[PDB]
């Protein structure tokens, strides 16, 4: 009831909508009509008003057929149109009809009912017929009501044998707001304070009029219904949970939907607040006309879209922060007007007007809305039951003309034939409603099967400094292993702890003893140490002292020392130890050395050389004696377009990958230098003036070095990027891949806006099989952050998820892939919460879950 | 659908005179026609469903005015003033759709008919 | 939100962010 609404303000698995949900799209008759002199159509006041306050539009008057093929392409069940009044009936009132409106009216209900597809008619969007503004005031003479009750009793007539959902006034808060208002609107008058609640009330007496009408004389043989079209904003509380913020919340939407929802979908009245602030200005009911307001409309006719938010002056904020949240605004009309049945009238956003067909973001605006539309149906039992897209085609766009784009589909003002171009979100809306939901096909179905009796399961830490069981870290560490069933345990050492000189003329040989009871311990529980040398992090670039001060990873010396610092190593641990990690993600430390875009490929030559002498020194003095396996890991995200109707954003991602893995991949596993993508992609952004930066040739002997340097391939993989092609301007490495990102705010997600994208661990195996061969895959790095501190069900979904899509990449495209290390292990209290077990050492759920998995060797039958 | 005219008669001329057409469902335009013997039926007056549009004749505008009362189905016409020039057999008519018409032939029910007589 | 722009909700990043590996 009335004021329920302010309650509001004090893991969702579902792809698609309801059996029998409805799919729709509109228009407003003087957006895309054009025309507006012809065949005897009467002028409006926006005819006058745009003639007067600015300066053929779609031209669907004259093409109707061309929008027809529209609708049959996107697939709707509804079409949601507006009967331009001045057409019908040039002086608004009901004298001789203008037999050639009614006639185009007639051929497009026609059209629709023979092509399966539902009208839903508008009788008032705003284009009142300029002769009742002349001789009446328009909405401000009550003689309206009849005026309006009249015309829509002629369109029941004419119409109503093939329409069974109208609506008679679109949005009647900018109706009086921005007519009367603020002037933005027809007929233009600003400040007119007692203007706009006088239009106001006569626009809900006119509607309760026609819905009665509707109600005694058509209803019975025409079985249809009637509602009206409430627009409104959303807003959140300045301050986190500041009790009068959230009253000036309330206020603010009072103000704006429950104006004229209360009277038509509450009690009958206007809502008591404004009553108060409004004492007498405002108009007055009388008690019967209370009982003939209530209860006027079959459904909650809703609109959300941008008219109700820009410009600034649309709505009182009140102070508090505006919101483009829908879930919450249906869900603040579920408590006010007690649960009604909602149909979104109007939903989308805008584009510049520059973008044509590749409205990427378009796509994403619509993806966000009808996510918050399902997590209302689901989540909070809305009775949402239908949605109409907004608009089918570009048009003149009320005072902003033609300076923003609303449709799906892209028009050529400037061309006479006018066509209607499918943008992407066409397609994207196209598909949406094929699948009734999001589309369900990137996820192929579980599999059933196991992993080789031979699977390496891992858990991966970071550095760990030094301090057997004397030792009080190896105790609480060993306690945490023995609770996981992993076979092998990953962990990184401190080259500046081992070696703080970073020459081998001062070793720590405490350091290394700590690190051997490390692993000694660890073989004692059955398990095997993968030992990463060097693990570059934010908080710690890694270096010991004097060799970042003499330039860290720009100096060639650097890779020598390192070649020291991997022998020592490999002399003190190599006995115990068969699997090595020489560095950490190399690639993803180009971003330490931001500046010169020259400085990150030269820190990253040195970071291949210093990768390269360590794996041939175990090579050729370790590996006979020791037997085993030197590799480096590769941040190693998937990628995929986020326009995937621009053949340039599929570009984009190969090049994301190109700059992301096979940057060091190529030389190292393949050829011995870099990949030629990059190369001659460097070439033109510098053959063109856009960049000063040389991705440098290496010599015979380079190449020679670094050309087969690994014993298999290692890959951290946490998420999918969602990449777009944009070229960008400097000569920072970034700039030269030419990508900017998306976040698809849409998808499940961490704390930290880490997407949970299952299949792109399986697209990449499969890139990394097909450039690098059969060569053997270790995951050494995978997983997610979680606020929970016991039951994390986020971390155990991505794990049952990805854990099943390298499943899928074994057991059906055989990929030679060998195991899988999770991530990780513990976390600290100020890091994000990435550990299976607490900062206190507390053990997660998910733990349970991953020791399931490993002793079933995947998801069997 | 019946219609059925009443109050015509005999009226001092400069005197009123008021018609009802009482009828017998759905909305209609309510419409009048006079007719004097041997002469064309001449429309005088109509109005839309909820009474936003009349017609009048220019011979009776000022003086006729038309209106009604859809609770009781019935249409009146208010005739102040009359000349002897408004002598005819007053014919009340009934339109289904709601489009306000001036011609005899868009109308689709008639009234039997009453006669008005203005003498000295 | 910034709804005057036609990306209000500010999808369009640019920023790739460290991995996971980077803040430890």
């Amino acid at each position: 009831f009335s004021g329920d609404g302010r309650a509001i303000w004090s893991l969702f698995l579902y792809d698609t909508f309801p059996k029998n949900f409805f799919w729709g799209i509109g228009t407003g008759a003087l957006q895309v009509e054009g025309s507006w002199k012809k065949d005897g159509k009467g002028p409006s006041i926006w005819d006058h008003f745009i003639h007067t306050h600015l300066k053929g539009s779609s031209d669907s008057y004259i093409f109707l057929e061309k929008d027809l093929s529209a609708l049959d392409f996107i697939g709707v069940s509804f079409y949601q149109f507006s009967i331009s009044w001045p057409r019908l009936f040039p002086d608004g009132i009901v004298t001789v009809a203008n037999a050639k409106g009614l006639q185009y009216y007639s051929t497009l209900l026609d059209a629709l009912v023979l092509r399966n597809i539902e009208p839903i008619v508008t009788l008032y969007h705003w284009d009142l017929p300029l002769a009742l503004q002349e001789k009446y005031g328009g909405w401000k003479n009550d003689t309206i009501i009849d005026i309006f009750n009249d015309y829509a009793t002629y369109c029941f007539q004419m119409f109503g044998d093939r329409v069974k959902y109208w609506i008679t006034i679109h949005n009647p808060y900018l109706v009086a707001w921005h007519g009367y208002g603020t002037g933005m609107h027809a007929p233009g008058e600003k400040g007119n304070l007692a203007a706009v609640y006088t239009v106001g009330h006569n626009l809900i007496k006119a509607h309760s009029k026609v819905w009665h009408n509707y109600n005694t004389h058509f209803r019975p043989h025409q079985k249809g219904w009637l509602s009206i079209t409430l627009g409104s904003h959303w807003i959140e509380p300045q301050r986190s949970e500041n009790t009068m913020d959230i009253f000036k919340c309330q206020q603010s939407m009072v103000s704006v939907l429950g104006w004229f929802a209360n009277p038509i979908h509450g009690d009958g009245d206007y809502p008591e607040g404004m009553r108060k602030k409004l004492f007498s200005v405002l108009p007055i009911f009388s008690e019967a006309e209370k009982h003939e307001m209530r209860g006027t409309a079959d459904f909650f006719a809703f609109s959300f879209g941008p008219n109700n938010f820009k410009p600034l002056n649309t709505m009182a904020k009140m102070g508090q922060n505006v919101s483009l949240n829908l879930r919450e605004a249906l869900n603040w009309i579920k408590l006010e007007y007690n649960n009604p049945r909602i149909l979104i009238a109007e939903n989308g956003w805008f584009t510049d007007s520059r973008v044509k067909t590749e409205d990427t973001t378009a796509i994403y605006m619509m993806k966000n809305f009808l996510s918050q539309v399902l997590q209302a149906i689901r989540l909070d039992e809305i009775r949402v039951f239908g949605y109409t897209a907004w608009s089918l085609l570009d048009g003149f766009e009320w005072q902003d003309a033609y300076t923003i784009r609303r449709g799906l589909f892209y028009v050529d003002f400037n061309s006479k034939q006018k066509e209607r171009k499918p943008k992407s979100s066409a397609h994207y809306y196209k598909q949406i409603i094929r699948e009734n939901g999001f589309s369900l096909k990137e996820s192929t179905p579980d599999v059933q099967g196991q992993f080789p009796c031979d699977f390496s399961w891992g858990v991966t830490e970071s550095v760990l400094k030094p301090e057997c069981t004397d030792f009080v870290n190896i105790k609480k560490q060993l306690e945490m292993l023995a609770r996981m069933k992993v076979t092998h345990y990953r962990f990184a050492l401190d080259w500046a702890s081992v070696l703080p000189t970073g020459q081998l003329s001062a070793v720590n040989r405490q350091a290394l003893r700590y690190y051997r009871c490390v692993v000694s311990e660890g073989l004692k529980l059955g398990i095997s140490a993968m030992v990463t040398l060097y693990y570059p992090t934010h908080a710690h670039l890694g270096l010991p002292e004097p060799l970042l001060h003499a330039d860290g990873w720009l100096n060639p010396s650097t890779a020598e020392a390192f070649q020291a610092y991997a022998g020592l190593c490999f002399q003190e641990l190599g006995d115990l130890v068969k699997l090595w990690i020489t560095i950490n993600e190399p690639n993803r430390l180009s971003d330490i050395y931001n500046r010169s875009g020259n400085d990150t490929y030269g820190a990253a030559h040195n970071l291949l050389v210093a990768h390269a002498l360590a794996w041939r020194l175990y090579d050729r003095q370790f590996r006979p004696s020791q037997r085993g396996a030197v590799s480096l890991s590769l941040h190693a995200d998937w990628a995929e377009p986020a326009n995937p109707y621009a053949d340039s954003h599929w570009r984009a991602a190969e090049r994301f990958l190109q700059f992301e893995i096979a940057w060091f991949a190529e030389p190292l596993f393949k050829t011995g230098d870099y990949p030629a993508a990059m190369r001659e992609y460097i070439a033109s952004k510098h053959r063109r003036g856009l960049s000063s930066s040389a991705l440098p040739r290496l010599t015979e002997a380079e190449r020679r070095l670094l050309k087969g340097t690994v014993d298999f391939c290692a890959l951290n993989h946490f998420t999918t990027r969602f990449v777009m092609h944009e070229q960008l301007a400097g000569s920072r490495y970034d700039s030269d891949r030419d990508i900017q990102f998306l976040q698809d705010i849409t998808r499940l997600s961490s704390p930290t806006r880490l997407a949970v994208i299952p299949w792109g661990v399986r697209k990449l195996l499969r890139w990394v099989r097909r450039n690098y061969g059969d060569m053997d895959i270790y995951i050494t790095a995978s997983g997610i952050d979680d606020q929970a501190l016991e039951d994390d069900r986020l971390r155990k979904y991505y794990l049952g998820k990805y854990l099943q899509e390298v499943l899928k990449a074994y057991l059906i495209d055989k990929v030679r892939i060998k195991g899988y290390y999770a991530f990780k292990l513990a976390e600290e209290k100020s890091k994000p919460r990435f550990g299976f077990f607490t900062s206190d050492f507390k053990a997660k759920s998910s733990i349970q879950f991953y020791n399931k998995v490993i002793s079933s060797r995947g998801f069997p039958f | 659908v019946q219609l059925v005219e009443s109050g015509g008669g005999l009226v001092q001329a400069g005197g009123s005179l008021r018609l009802s057409c009482a009828a017998s469902f759905s909305p209609y335009v309510g419409g009048w026609f006079r007719q004097a013997p041997g002469k064309e039926r001449e429309f005088v007056a109509a109005i839309s469903w909820s009474g936003g549009t009349k017609l009048y004749a220019d011979s009776v505008k000022g003086r006729f005015t038309i209106s009604r009362d859809n609770a009781k189905n019935t249409v009146y016409l208010q005739m102040n003033t009359l000349k002897r020039e408004d002598t005819a057999v007053y014919y009340c008519a009934a339109r289904r759709i709601n489009e306000v018409l001036t011609t005899a032939p868009d109308y689709d029910f008639w009234g039997q008919g009453t006669q008005v007589t203005v003498s000295s | 939100p910034d709804v005057g722009s036609s990306d209000p909700l500010s999808m369009v990043g640019g920023s790739q962010g460290r991995s996971p590996s980077y803040e430890s």
